[PDB]
């Protein structure tokens, strides 16, 4: 599908117009072909968004780790429940507690895994920035070192 | 670094729990004991490595503050360096001024 | 900062001589 | 312009970055004109972290500025290479 229509026209080396002769202007606005950002815990999974966040040196002080906690424990013990259900009872009774624990897991997974990316990545940042410095030194010190090695073996002779 | 941990620890969780919601129904009490130690101990490790998981920028503040000052850290050390390095090339352009004329004679 | 693809690559790193050899011979190929 | 002109480039890139159209789009014979050129050259500008993201495929621009010699236009259009890169990429992938 070539999608690149009036190419000919537009992109024109003969005489090129002020400033948007080519111009292939990507959609950074006006265009909800992404979406927006992405999804959320409130439109798929209607319920309460159990969510937490602390600031610079200050620890969530067990906001956002014990709800999660709490809400796995819960999906455990409706897990349980079902199971109990699905073997005393029939068989086709624990599926949709089956699947609402099993979406609870896959939204806590992904929360977990957005909220451990950006501070690994900077906790690597800073790792590779005080590695760089300490190369650094350790290379200017090697070449005062052996500067001052060779000012000797001139001063030698 | 735990993210992917706690990750594949939930979804063994959820599919120990639904393989023990199919098979509940001495075997029977062998594997039911079995099936609770694996649910349990998922659980507990899933619990623990969400607790002990990286408690920082879930939100948008700390994150930020702390590339901040790793970032100005990192032009610190960046300028030490560009000093360091002028230095070193004003050196070694010296001992080629010198090797130089010393190859001149 | 922000430099870990340059800092991790691991082959994917001194004066090569190889390089020099190249550009001497791109460069003394005349005298133009 | 503006959305829809800005979607259709995005998928025409997506889709030029596979090595499948590399045999169709050589085809059609826009590479020989200057135009596809100076395309490319305009949309080498979303190079930043605001519409590249838009794209999926990643391998996007390195194919695109690969593309732009004719030696290695000519070997994209062999199904030689065509089958390696989606090798590489279902290995990758």
């Amino acid at each position: 599908p070539p999608p690149p229509m009036q190419y000919i026209k537009e992109y024109t080396d003969e005489n090129i117009q002020e400033g948007l002769a080519p111009k292939p202007p990507p959609p950074i606005k006006d265009s909800y072909m992404m979406f927006g950002n992405q999804f959320q815990c409130d439109d798929l999974i209607i319920r309460p968004l159990e969510s937490q966040g602390i600031e610079r040196l200050h620890p969530m002080q067990f906001d956002h780790k014990k709800e999660l906690r709490k809400l796995n424990m819960s999906i455990l013990i409706n897990f349980l429940d079902l199971l109990d259900i699905l073997i005393r009872s029939p068989g086709s009774i624990k599926r949709e507690e089956k699947l609402e624990d099993l979406k609870l897991l896959f939204v806590h997974v992904h929360h977990l895994i957005n909220e451990y990316r950006p501070h690994q990545a900077r906790e690597t940042l800073r790792v590779m920035m005080e590695v760089q410095k300490r190369q650094r030194l350790e290379t200017a010190e090697r070449f005062q070192k052996h500067l001052e090695r060779v000012i000797e073996m001139i001063q030698n002779c | 670094d735990r993210l992917t941990q706690l990750q594949d620890a939930v979804n063994s969780l959820a599919d120990q729990f639904c393989n023990a919601i199919g098979v509940l129904q001495n075997p029977t009490e062998e594997y039911a004991q079995l099936f609770a130690a694996l649910i349990a101990r998922t659980a507990k490790d899933i619990d623990v490595l969400i607790d002990s998981l990286p408690s920082e920028e879930s939100t948008a503040a700390l994150q930020a503050a702390s590339l901040y000052k790793l970032e100005e850290e990192n032009h610190e050390a960046a300028t030490c360096l560009e000093d360091v390095v002028y230095r070193g090339d004003m050196l070694l352009e010296k001992i080629q001024s010198a090797l130089a004329d010393i190859a001149q004679s | 900062c922000e430099k870990q693809v340059q800092e991790v690559g691991l082959d994917g790193q001194p004066l090569s001589m190889s390089q020099n050899l190249a550009r001497l011979a791109q460069r003394i190929d005349f005298s133009q | 312009g503006n959305r829809l002109r800005f979607q259709l480039e995005l998928e025409f890139v997506q889709c030029l970055a596979n090595p499948n159209y590399l045999n169709f789009l050589a085809q059609r014979g826009y590479f020989k004109d200057k135009a596809f050129v100076n395309y490319l050259k305009y949309l080498l500008y979303w190079k930043e972290p605001e519409y590249a993201k838009y794209l999926k495929y990643p391998q996007c621009l390195h194919m695109l500025e690969l593309l732009q010699y004719e030696h290695f236009r000519k070997e994209l259009v062999n199904a030689q290479c065509a089958k390696f890169i989606d090798e590489q990429q279902i290995l990758h992938w």
